[PDB]
C-alpha cells in the first residue's frame, strides 16, 4: 500500500541509466513520474512492478522488501502502454483473467467483472474481442482488468498517451475521480506536463534517470530546483535569459541584460554562493510577463509567430540581442500582426535564476499556493 | 537411347564385377573403346524397365532362368556364335541360352548352392537336416550357433522344399508343362514345414537375410551357411577355416538346388551389338577373361571347357559340380520369373508365422497357375 | 530481466536435464553412423563401438582405393563427392529459380488487384497435392521429346530434373504472398509518390525488406531437392549424373550389402544442408 | 526489340512441333508460348508477367503430367503393352535373322583405299573385294583368290575405328548369299525377320507367317490362312480400368482399409510433429534458459541429414531380431518387438520415425511464429500469477494454433503422400494376405497405386494404377471444394 | 499549387463515408483538416495524394483534373503517419529516394540532401539508419524527403501524432517558421484542435464523413456553426446546457435553463427560425464565465474537481441541475479546495446557441479579430 524505494540503481552492466536514487510515497497518494522519452519514467515502474530486477538498493511495498518478491505477489497491478490485452479472449474473460486462475470462483467473478463494467461502460463490450474495439474503449478494458484486481498500489504506464488528444483531456478527469472513489496508491508514468500538473498528488521529475525534484504540482510549478524541472513544466516553454550578475545582496541580486541596452534590475532571490560575472540564465513564464504600459522593465522587439489561441493568444518575438524568441502569453484576443514591432513588461519579482551548473536559487517571493 | 560408341555392362553385385571391368581395360587397350561396368540393385527387375524403352546396358548379366521372360518381351538380341565358338563351351550350357531354338545369351559359369562348414569349430559337418537342431543346441550352449543362411530369398530355401518332391514345372518328355507345377505336394509341404520348425524352435530367425548370413560365418559365429562360388572371396579374406561340401540331405532325400547358368545377352536396343558380340566372345569367354572375373569372385564352375579343366582340381568346384548334379537345371521359360515371386512370399510368410505352410504354400501354387 | 518465483530452477535444471536426454535420443541414430563409418568390415551387424577405428570406409568414400593385405587394391565403388556435387547443383540452382518465380507471384496476388487471383492460388494449393511420384510414366514422356528439341533439359539431365521441380510453388507462393500482406503499406505507397514504379519498388524497397522469408523458402526448398528421390532416380540414368538421392541406394544391395562404405558417405551427405544452416545464423 | 528474335522461335519450334506428328505436345508448346508473347508485349497486361513465369511452371510440369496420367487411365498402357505403335513396329523391324555362315574377314589398305577379304571354312577358299573407299552404303562384289593381298592386316583398333562405314557395306560372294559385318572378325549373312508393304502386314522371312496389328490386345498376332509377337504396343481401352476397380473384389477390399491407414498415419504425425516441435519452441527460446544457441542448432541436426539416408540407417536400427534397437531393447525391458512383421508394430514404427523427421520443421515454425507474439502478454500474464503450464494453455497454444492451420492442413497433405518414408523403411510393411493386386498393411494410398505400377511379378498396369490416382485425385479435390 | 475540391465523394460499396464535399483551397495556404479518430481526415488527404479512389467528383491541383492521374505526378509530396522511413535506407538515401530512382544526379543529390538536412538538424545522421534514431529525428527525415522533393503541394498526415508533448509543442512552431519561409499550400490532418489553431490560416472541420464548417481558427472559435464544431475547439470542452426557448425577439432570444431555480436569460442571437418551447443547448466556454460577483446570472454548486495547472486554475463543478460537470478556468491560481461551494455567472454575451438539430443560431455580438 505504501510504496518506499531506497537508493534504488539499474545498470545494464557497465552503464548505469539510474544513479542510487529514492522516493517516499504514502498510502493511497497520488504520484506522477514524468521526464522526456527514456528518462527511466517505465524502468522505476517497472521495477516497482518486478517486471525488472533491482540491480542494487532496497524497495518496500506495504513497508516490507520486495527486491526478491515475484510481481504477482507484491499487492501491486499494472496498466500496460499497449493495454496488453488478450487477443483470443473477450473483454469479459480478459479482466477476469486475473483470478481467473488459481482460484477459480464462478459466482464471484461475475460481479466483479459487471461491477467495474457499470463504473466504466463496458457492460455492452463484455462478448467482444479486443479488435473489435477503439483504442478509447481497449483503454478502458485495461484500466477495468486492474480494477477487477482490486490491488493494494496501482501502477499506470502512459495510459493516455496513445489516444485521441480530446480524449485524452476527457480521461484525465475520470482517473482522478476513480483516484479519489477508492483512495488507493497511484504511480502513473507520462510524458505530458499536463498530466503531472493535473493528477498528481506527488510529482516526480527524472532527468535521464535522474531525479531532479519532488513534490506537488503548484510547488514545482513555483520553484524548480534547476533549469530543467523549469524547463519542463508549463504549457509554453519558461523564457530563458543570458545574463551576467554584477551586483550582491544578501536581501536579493542583480543581473546584466544581454541587449545593447544594458538595462539592470535586483531580483528577490536567494544569494548564498553567488559570485559577479557568473554566466546565469534568466527564468521567465510568458503567462507572468506583462504588458508594455505596466512594467518599467522594457522588453521591445519584433512579432515572428501569433498563435491565435481563442481562449487565449501567444506572441513569438525577436528581441535584438537573444537568438531565442521571446514568448508572451495573454488573455481573451490580442489584435497583433506577424511583423509588426510589440513590447512587453519584465516582473523581477516573478523571476528565476539559475547558476553555471543549471540550479535555481531558491526564491523569496512567496506564491500564492505554497 | 543407348549410347553408341561404347559398351556398358551390367552384372549381379554379388558377382565379380571389378574383375570384369579389368577385362574391360583389355578391350579398350585393344579397340580404343571404354567398357563400363555397373552394378545396379533389382537389376532383374531394374533391367527389364529401361531396356522396354531403348535404354539400359548394351550387356546384361543374370542367371539364364530369367533370360526367357526377357527374350519373350523381345528385350534381348539373337546371338550369333558360330560353330567354332559353341563347341569350346559344353554343350548343355547352351541349352540353358536357348529359347524356341534360338541362342539368346553366351553362357558364363555354372551356378549351385552347397553347404559350406567352418573345420576348427565343425569337423563334421551333418549329412542330414535332422541333425542340425541336435547340433545347434550343441553350439549354442557353446556360444556359437548351427547353420546360418539367407531365408529371405527362395533360391536359397528351394533345396529343402524341392528336395521330398517338390518342383518347379513338371518335365514332360519334351517341353515344360507349364501347368504342372510341384509347391503345394506333400513334398513341398513337409519340407518348408522343417524350415519352420527350426525357426519355432529358436534354430534361426525368420529375418536372417544375406547380409547377416555372411556375417555369422565370416565372423565364426556361426558353424554352418548355405551360399554359391561367388562367397567364397570374402570367407577367403576372414581367414575362416571352412570347407565346401555336399548339401544335407532331408528324410534321405538329398537337397535339390536349381543349377543357374550365369549368362550374358546383348540389349536388343543396342548400335553397339558387333563390339558387345566381340568383347563377350574373344575377351571374356577366353581362359584369361574368366580368370580374372573369377580372381575376384568364384564364377564356379564355367561353362569354356578349357578353363573348366584347369579349375577342376578346386574341391569346392568338384562339391559345387557334385550338388548340381543332385539338384536339378533352371528352366527358362517366361513364367520362371513368375514362379519366383511366388515362392518368395509363400516362404516369408510361413516363416514369419502369418501363415502355416500349407496356407502359404497353396498360395503360390495358384499365383503360378493362374 | 523478471523476478522469478518458486526458486526458478526447479524448473529451469528439470528441463537442461529433459533437453539434454531428448538430444540424447535424437542423436543416437546419426551417432550409430558416425560409429559404423569407424567399424572395420562391411558387415550389417557389428558392435556398437568399434574395438579400432578403420579409415577405409572413409578413404573410399574421398574416391581413394585401398590396398587391404588380402585381395589387392580395391576401388573407390562410387563417385560420393561426384553426386554430392550434383545434389548440391540440381537443388541450389533449383531453390533460387523457385523463390525467384514464387516471390514475383506472391508479389502480384498481394498488391495487383485482377479477377479470379483467389481462385487461381485456391486451385494452385489442390493441382500440387497430387503426388509426383503417380506421373512418372507421363513424366518420363514429357522429358523424352522436351530432351530432343531443347538438349539440356532432357532425359538424363541435370536441368531436366531441375526444370520438373520448378512446378511446385503453389504453398510457398501463399507463404511469400502471407508475408508481404503483412509489411507496412506506407513503405510502399510513399514509394510509389516517390515515382517508383512496381518493379522498381519490388527490387529497391519490398525485396530487401523480405530477404528473410525468401532465405526460408531457399532453405524449405533446398533440403527438399535435396532428398527428392522419385522423379530424381527417374530422370537420371548415368551413375556420373545420379544425385546423391538415387546414388546412396547402390550401397545396399542384399546380396553387396556395403554398410561401412554406405555409412561413411552418409555422414558426408549431411554437409550441404548443415552448411546452409549454418551460414543462415545471419 | 527481343520480341522477333523471342518470337523467330515461335514457329522455329513449333511447326517443327506439327511436323513429325507429335500433336499431343505440338498444340500446347504454341498456345502456353502465345501467351507468354501477348502477355510480355503490351502494358495493359502488367500483372501477368509477375504471374506467367511461375505458372508456366505449375502447367508443363505439374498440370500436364496429371492431365497426361489421366488419359493413361483410358489406356492398356502396361509392362507388356507399353510403346506406341509406330515404335513397336521400329523396333520388330529392327531385329532380324542369320540366313547364312560365318565368315572371317580382314581389312588390308591399298594406297588411300582399303580392301575386304574373307574365307570359307567349309571349302577352304577365299574371296577378295576391289580397292574401295570407305563412307556410305555400298555393295561389294568378292572375287575368288590364291594369292594374299599386299599390305599388313588391320588391327582391332583400326577396324574399330572404321566400324561407322563397315557396317554399311553389304558384300557378297559370287555364288553365295549377302553377307555383311557381324563383329570385329567376322561378316555373316544376316537379313531382316521381317518385311512391310503396302498395307501394316508384316510377314516372317523364315517360317513365311503372316502378322496383323491387334488392336484389341495391342499385340501383333497371326490367323488361319494363334501366335502373339510380344515386344506390344499402347492402345486406347475406354473405360475398362476405370470400371475394374469398381468391379474387383481383390482390390477394393483393401483400397478403403489402407485409406484408413493413410489418413491415420498424416493425422497423428501432424498431432505428434506439432505437438513436439512446439513445446520445444517453448523451451529453446525461454527467455531463463542458458544454451539457447547450443540447444538451437542441435536440435536441428536430422533436418540437416538427407531423408533417404536418415530413413535407410533407421530401417537397419529397427530390424527384429538384429539391430541395434531391440538389443538395447531386450537389455532393460525383456522384448524384442516385431517392427517389420506385425502390422501395428510397423505402423508404430513408422510414426516413431517420422516424427524425428518432421519435429524440427515444426520447431523451427513455432520458433518464428512464437515472436509474433508480444512480450508484454507474458508481462500481464506474470502480473496475475501465471505459471509455466498456465501460460502455455491459456495464452501461447490457443494464440498459436490460427497462425498454424494452415501450416498444418498442409502438412497433412503431405504425409498424406509420403511416398519415400514408406517405399524406403518397409515398402507396405507386413504382406495383405489374399490380394489381386500387391499391398501392404503400411503402404500409403500413393504406395499400393504405385506398387500395382512398377512393382514386378504381380501385374504391372500402368493404365489400372494411373485410373485409381486419378480416381482418388479428383476426390480429394472435392474434398477441398467442400472443406 | 491551389488544390481545390468539387462534388467530391469515396464510397465502399455501399456504405458512403463523405457526401459531395466542396473545398477551395489557395496558393500557399495552410489548410488544416480536423476531426475525430476516423472521420474522413486521412481519407481526404489520402484522396488528394492519389492513394485513394474517388467515386465521383472533381480534383483540381493548380487547375487542372487530378482524380485518374498517378500519385507520382500530381505536384504533392507525403509525410506519413508512420513516417514510412525505407528501414533498410541510410536517412540520407530516404529523403533522396524519390530523385536518386528515375534519374539520378550524383553531384546534386548530395547537395539537395545537405540543404535539407542543415535547416532540419540532420547533418550527423546523414549515414545513419532509420532503426537507430528517435521517433523525433525519424518524423524531421519524413519531412525532409518532402523538403527534398520540393513539391508544390504539401500533405502531412498527423505529423506530430506520436511526438512527446513537450516536442510536439516544440515543432508546432518549426512548422509555421517553415510554412512561410517557403509559402507553398499545405493540407495537414490532425486530431489535436490546438495545432488546427495555431498552424492553420484555414480550418477544414470533419465530423463523420461530412464537413462541419470551413473558416479562420478565430472565426470557428468565436462562430461555430453547429453544436460539433462549438464542442470540438478551445482548451477544455464547451459547457452545454439544455434550455427551454421561451421567448423570441428580432434582435435575440430568450430560454429557460433546466434548473429548479428556473431562471431565463435574453441571448444576443439570430432568432431566425426559432420557435418557442424548442429544446436547445446553450452553449459556453470555461474560460468566459464570470465571478459570481460581477455577473447577475449566477450558477453555484459542488467543486468535483480542481486542477492546478500552475498557470491556469479549471474547476469541475457538479450543479444540482445537470448531470454534467460545468467547467470553469481562470488566470494565475485560484486556492479551492475540491468538495467546497462555489458560484460562477454566466454572461448572456459569450453564449452560443444551438437548435435540436444543432445548428447554431448565429451570433449577434460582435467578437474581436473576427
Ligand atoms: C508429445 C508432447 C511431448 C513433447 C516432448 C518434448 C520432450 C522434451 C521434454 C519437455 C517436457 C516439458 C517439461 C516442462 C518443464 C518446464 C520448463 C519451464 O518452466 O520453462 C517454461 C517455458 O515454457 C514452456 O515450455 C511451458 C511448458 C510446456 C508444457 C506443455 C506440456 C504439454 C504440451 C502438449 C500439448 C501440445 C499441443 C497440441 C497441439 C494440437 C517457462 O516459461 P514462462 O517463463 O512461463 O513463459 C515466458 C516465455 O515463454 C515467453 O517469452
Ligand atoms: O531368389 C530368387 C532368384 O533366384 C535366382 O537368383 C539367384 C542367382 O541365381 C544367384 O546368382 C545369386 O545372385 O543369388 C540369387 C538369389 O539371391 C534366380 O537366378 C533368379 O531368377 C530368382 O529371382
Ligand atoms: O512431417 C514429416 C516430414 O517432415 C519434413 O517434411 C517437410 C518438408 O521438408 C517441407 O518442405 C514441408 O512440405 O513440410 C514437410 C512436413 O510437413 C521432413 O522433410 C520429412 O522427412 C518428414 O517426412
Amino acid at each position: 500500500a505504501s510504496v518506499q524505494l531506497q537508493n534504488v540503481t539499474k545498470a545494464w552492466g557497465e552503464v548505469v541509466v539510474s544513479k542510487d536514487i529514492n522516493l517516499d510515497i504514502h498510502e493511497g497518494e497520488f504520484v506522477v513520474f514524468v521526464g522526456p522519452s527514456g528518462c527511466g519514467k517505465s524502468t522505476l515502474l517497472r521495477m516497482i512492478a518486478g517486471l525488472e530486477t533491482i540491480t542494487s538498493g532496497d524497495l518496500f511495498i506495504g513497508e516490507k522488501r520486495m527486491n526478491d518478491t515475484p510481481p504477482a505477489e507484491r499487492g501491486v497491478g499494472m496498466v500496460f502502454q499497449s493495454y496488453a490485452l488478450y487477443p483470443h479472449l473477450s473483454v469479459a474473460e480478459n479482466m477476469s483473467f486475473g483470478l481467473k486462475l488459481a482460484g477459480a470462483k464462478k459466482e464471484v467473478i461475475n460481479q466483479r467483472v459487471n461491477q467495474v463494467a457499470e463504473v466504466l461502460q463496458l457492460a455492452h463490450l463484455l462478448d467482444r474481442k479486443p479488435k473489435a474495439l477503439s483504442g478509447g474503449q481497449r483503454q478502458r478494458v485495461a484500466i477495468g482488468r486492474t480494477l477487477v484486481a482490486e490491488p493494494s498500489v496501482f501502477l499506470l504506464d502512459e495510459p493516455l498517451s496513445n489516444l485521441d488528444a480530446a480524449l485524452r483531456v476527457q480521461m484525465r478527469i475520470e482517473i482522478s475521480r476513480l483516484h479519489k472513489r477508492l483512495g488507493r496508491t497511484m504511480i502513473y508514468v507520462t510524458h505530458d506536463q499536463v498530466e503531472a500538473m493535473t493528477l498528481a498528488d506527488k510529482i516526480v521529475v527524472l532527468d535521464a534517470g535522474r531525479v531532479a525534484q519532488v513534490g506537488k504540482p503548484l510547488e514545482l510549478y513555483h520553484y524548480p530546483a534547476d533549469r530543467f524541472v523549469a524547463g519542463f513544466i508549463g504549457s509554453p516553454k519558461m523564457n530563458f535569459l543570458p545574463v551576467k550578475v554584477t551586483a550582491t545582496a544578501i536581501d536579493q541580486v542583480q543581473v546584466e541584460l544581454p541587449m545593447p541596452n544594458r538595462q539592470q534590475v535586483w531580483l528577490p532571490v536567494e544569494s548564498r554562493d553567488v559570485q559577479v560575472g557568473a554566466n546565469m540564465s534568466l527564468g521567465i513564464r510568458p503567462e507572468h510577463l506583462l504588458p508594455s504600459d505596466i512594467a518599467d522593465v522594457i522588453l521591445e522587439g519584433e512579432v515572428q509567430v501569433v498563435e491565435q489561441l481563442g481562449n487565449e493568444t501567444q506572441i513569438h518575438i525577436q528581441i535584438p540581442s537573444i537568438r531565442q524568441n521571446l514568448v508572451y502569453r495573454q488573455n481573451d484576443v490580442v489584435l497583433v500582426e506577424e511583423g509588426a514591432t510589440f513590447a512587453i513588461g519584465l516582473p523581477p519579482e516573478r523571476c528565476h535564476l539559475f547558476r553555471e551548473d543549471g540550479t535555481a536559487c531558491r526564491r523569496l517571493h512567496k506564491e500564492p499556493g505554497v | 537411347k543407348i549410347e553408341e560408341g561404347k559398351l556398358v555392362i551390367w552384372i549381379n553385385g554379388d558377382k565379380g564385377y571389378n574383375g570384369l571391368a579389368e577385362v574391360g581395360k583389355k578391350f579398350e587397350k585393344d579397340t580404343g573403346i571404354k567398357v563400363t561396368v555397373e552394378h545396379p540393385d533389382k537389376l532383374e527387375e531394374k533391367f527389364p524397365q529401361v531396356a522396354a524403352t531403348g535404354d539400359g546396358p548394351d550387356i546384361i548379366f543374370w542367371a539364364h532362368d530369367r533370360f526367357g521372360c526377357y527374350a519373350q518381351s523381345g528385350l534381348l538380341a539373337e546371338i550369333t556364335p558360330d560353330k567354332a565358338f559353341q563347341d569350346k563351351l559344353y554343350p548343355f550350357t547352351w541349352d540353358a541360352v536357348r529359347y524356341n531354338g534360338k541362342l539368346i545369351a553366351y553362357p558364363i559359369a555354372v551356378e549351385a548352392l552347397s553347404l559350406i562348414y567352418n573345420k576348427d569349430l565343425l569337423p563334421n559337418p551333418p549329412k542330414t537336416w535332422e541333425e542340425i537342431p541336435a547340433l545347434d543346441k550343441e553350439l549354442k550352449a557353446k556360444g556359437k550357433s548351427a547353420l546360418m543362411f539367407n531365408l529371405q530369398e527362395p533360391y536359397f530355401t528351394w533345396p529343402l522344399i524341392a528336395a521330398d518332391g517338390g518342383y518347379a514345372f513338371k518335365y514332360e518328355n519334351g517341353k515344360y508343362d507349364i501347368k504342372d507345377v510341384g509347391v503345394d505336394n506333400a513334398g513341398a509341404k513337409a519340407g518348408l514345414t522343417f524350415l519352420v520348425d527350426l525357426i519355432k524352435n529358436k534354430h534361426m530367425n525368420a529375418d536372417t537375410d544375406y547380409s547377416i548370413a555372411e556375417a555369422a560365418f565370416n565372423k565364426g559365429e556361426t558353424a554352418m551357411t548355405i551360399n554359391g562360388p561367388w562367397a567364397w572371396s570374402n570367407i577367403d579374406t576372414s581367414k575362416v577355416n571352412y570347407g565346401v561340401t555336399v548339401l544335407p540331405t532331408f528324410k534321405g532325400q538329398p537337397s535339390k538346388p536349381f543349377v543357374g547358368v550365369l549368362s550374358a545377352g546383348i540389349n536388343a536396343a543396342s548400335p553397339n551389338k558387333e563390339l558387345a558380340k566381340e568383347f563377350l566372345e574373344n575377351y571374356l569367354l577366353t581362359d584369361e577373361g574368366l580368370e580374372a572375373v573369377n580372381k575376384d569372385k568364384p564364377l564356379g564352375a564355367v561353362a569354356l571347357k578349357s578353363y573348366e579343366e584347369e579349375l577342376a582340381k578346386d574341391p569346392r568346384i568338384a562339391a559345387t559340380m557334385e550338388n548340381a548334379q543332385k539338384g536339378e537345371i533352371m528352366p527358362n521359360i517366361p513364367q520362371m520369373c513368375a514362379f519366383w515371386y511366388a515362392v518368395r512370399t509363400a516362404v516369408i510368410n510361413a516363416a514369419s508365422g502369418r501363415q502355416t505352410v500349407d496356407e502359404a504354400l497353396k498360395d503360390a501354387q495358384t499365383r503360378i497357375t493362374k | 530481466a523478471m523476478v522469478q518465483p518458486k526458486s526458478q530452477k526447479a524448473r529451469l535444471f528439470i528441463t537442461h536435464l529433459l533437453l539434454l536426454l531428448f538430444i540424447a535420443a535424437i542423436m543416437f541414430p546419426l551417432l550409430m553412423v558416425v560409429a559404423i563409418s569407424l567399424r572395420q568390415g562391411n558387415f550389417a551387424t557389428g558392435s556398437l563401438i568399434p574395438e579400432q577405428i578403420s579409415w577405409d570406409h572413409w578413404k573410399l568414400a574421398l574416391g581413394f582405393s585401398v590396398e587391404q593385405a588380402d585381395g589387392r587394391i580395391t576401388p573407390p565403388p562410387f563417385p560420393v563427392l561426384l553426386w554430392l556435387w550434383n545434389s548440391v547443383k540440381v537443388a541450389g540452382i533449383s531453390a533460387i529459380g523457385i523463390v525467384a518465380l514464387s516471390t514475383t507471384c506472391a508479389y502480384a496476388f498481394a498488391r495487383m488487384r485482377f479477377p479470379g487471383k483467389a481462385t487461381l492460388l485456391k486451385g494452385m494449393l489442390i493441382f500440387q497435392m497430387f503426388p509426383a511420384v503417380l506421373s512418372l510414366v507421363a513424366l518420363y514422356a514429357l522429358f523424352d521429346r522436351l530432351g530432343e528439341y531443347i538438349p539440356f533439359i532432357g532425359l538424363n539431365t541435370h536441368g531436366g530434373v531441375i526444370f520438373a521441380y520448378l512446378g511446385g510453388i503453389a504453398l510457398h507462393v501463399w507463404t511469400i504472398k502471407g508475408y508481404f500482406e503483412t509489411i507496412d503499406s506506407s513503405l510502399e505507397e510513399a514509394a510509389a509518390l516517390d515515382g517508383a514504379t512496381p518493379w522498381q519498388a519490388f527490387r529497391l524497397v519490398l525485396l530487401p525488406l523480405s530477404v528473410p522469408i525468401l532465405a526460408v523458402v531457399f532453405i524449405l526448398s533446398f533440403i527438399a531437392a535435396i532428398t527428392e528421390v522419385p522423379v530424381a532416380s527417374l530422370l537420371l540414368r548415368d551413375v556420373n549424373s545420379y544425385t546423391l538421392a538415387v546414388g546412396m541406394q547402390q550401397y545396399l544391395n542384399p546380396q553387396n550389402y556395403l554398410w561401412g562404405d554406405f555409412a561413411a558417405a552418409a555422414v558426408m551427405s549431411a554437409l550441404p544442408i548443415t552448411i546452409v544452416f549454418l551460414l543462415a545464423q545471419r | 526489340s527481343v520480341l522477333g528474335l523471342l518470337g523467330l522461335l515461335v514457329g522455329y519450334l513449333v511447326v517443327l512441333m506439327y511436323a513429325q506428328g507429335e500433336y499431343l505436345f505440338a498444340i500446347t508448346t504454341l498456345i502456353l508460348s502465345s501467351a507468354g508473347l501477348y502477355i510480355f508485349a503490351n502494358r495493359k497486361a502488367y500483372a501477368w508477367r509477375y504471374v506467367y513465369p511461375g505458372m508456366a511452371g505449375m502447367g508443363l510440369f505439374v498440370l500436364f503430367p496429371l492431365v497426361c496420367t489421366i488419359a493413361i487411365a483410358f489406356t492398356n498402357y502396361s509392362s507388356t503393352n507399353q510403346l506406341t505403335f509406330e515404335r513397336a513396329q521400329e523396333v520388330l523391324l529392327d531385329r532380324s535373322w542369320q540366313a547364312g555362315k560365318t565368315y572371317n574377314f580382314g581389312l588390308y589398305p591399298a594406297g588411300d583405299e582399303w580392301q575386304l577379304a574373307l574365307s570359307d571354312g567349309e571349302t577352304g577358299k577365299n574371296y577378295l573385294s576391289d580397292a574401295f573407299k570407305f563412307g556410305g552404303e555400298q555393295k561389294l562384289q568378292l572375287k575368288e583368290t590364291t594369292a594374299q593381298p599386299e599390305g599388313e592386316r588391320a588391327n582391332l583398333r583400326v577396324i574399330t575405328q572404321n566400324r561407322q562405314a563397315l557396317s554399311d557395306i553389304t558384300a557378297i560372294l559370287p555364288d553365295g548369299n549377302k553377307v555383311m559385318m557381324s563383329s570385329l572378325r567376322q561378316f555373316s549373312g544376316t537379313q531382316p525377320l521381317y518385311t512391310l508393304d503396302g498395307d501394316g502386314t508384316l510377314t516372317n522371312n523364315q517360317s513365311g507367317v503372316k502378322y496383323r496389328p491387334n488392336n484389341q490386345i495391342g499385340f501383333y498376332q497371326s490367323i488361319t490362312a494363334d501366335e502373339k509377337l510380344s515386344p506390344g504396343y499402347t492402345v486406347t481401352t475406354g473405360w475398362k480400368n476405370f470400371t475394374r476397380v469398381f468391379t474387383d473384389e481383390g482390390i477394393q477390399k483393401p483400397f478403403l482399409a489402407i485409406f484408413v491407414w493413410t489418413v491415420v498415419f498424416s493425422l497423428i504425425t501432424v498431432f505428434l510433429t506439432v505437438a513436439v516441435g512446439m513445446v520445444l519452441a517453448c523451451l529453446v527460446q525461454w527467455e531463463a534458459l542458458r544454451g539457447k544457441a547450443v540447444y538451437r542448432v542441435l536440435l536441428i541436426l536430422p533436418y540437416a541429414v538427407p531423408s533417404f539416408i536418415s530413413i535407410l540407417i533407421f530401417k537397419g536400427l529397427f530390424n527384429q531380431s538384429f539391430g541395434e534397437i531391440n538389443m538395447m531393447l531386450s537389455a532393460l525391458f525383456g522384448v524384442k518387438p516385431a517392427w517389420f512383421s506385425d502390422p501395428t508394430t510397423a505402423r508404430t514404427m513408422l510414426i516413431i520415425v517420422n516424427t524425428w523427421l518432421g519435429y524440427p520443421y515444426m520447431m523451427i515454425l513455432c520458433m518464428g511464429l512464437l515472436k509474433a507474439i508480444p512480450d508484454d502478454l507474458y508481462e500481464a500474464s506474470a502480473m496475475d500469477g501465471a505459471g509455466p503450464f498456465q501460460n502455455f494453455f491459456k495464452i501461447t497454444l490457443p494464440l498459436l494454433i490460427k497462425p498454424l492451420t494452415p501450416l498444418m492442413i498442409a502438412s497433412f497433405a503431405f504425409n498424406f503422400n509420403n511416398f519415400v518414408l514408406i517405399q524406403l523403411l518397409t515398402n507396405g510393411g507386413p504382406d495383405r494376405l489374399g490380394t489381386t493386386t500387391p499391398a501392404g498393411y503400411t503402404d500409403l494410398l500413393v504406395n499400393y497405386t504405385y506398387r500395382i505400377a512398377f512393382e514386378g511379378g504381380g501385374g504391372q498396369d500402368f493404365g489400372l494404377a494411373a485410373a485409381i490416382a486419378t480416381l482418388i485425385f479428383l476426390l480429394v479435390g472435392a474434398l477441398a471444394i467442400v472443406n
